[PDB]
């Protein structure tokens, strides 16, 4: 609610293992269209200005 | 006119509210009603509604 975004969107943001070719668990970076759709979903709840 | 007098609504808004549809093809020299409602601004891609 604070971010004005859907809970599954929050879950997707948290699930981002930003590891970028190892040194940690795994690279959970979404695909290009998944990134685009996630950005649309998280941005859809803003104002006009 | 009645809605414009009390609720202070635009002509297109009150026309749609009383039972008409949103005019996608306005006089076209400026923004139409459909574009004013869902294209201010388009998020990333062109509108397809």
């Amino acid at each position: 609610s604070a971010l004005h975004t859907m809970p599954s969107v929050i879950r997707t943001l948290v699930n981002i293992r930003y590891v970028t070719a190892l040194n940690k668990a795994e690279s959970n970076l979404p695909s290009w269209d998944e990134w685009q759709t996630l950005a649309e979903n998280m941005e859809a709840g803003l104002s006009t200005q | 006119l009645f809605y414009s007098h009390r609720y202070a609504l635009s002509f297109d808004d009150a026309q749609v509210l009383n039972g008409s549809v949103i005019n996608q093809y306005a006089d076209d020299d400026s923004v139409s009603h459909f574009n004013r409602l869902f294209n201010t601004p388009p998020l990333k891609g062109k509108i397809f509604e």
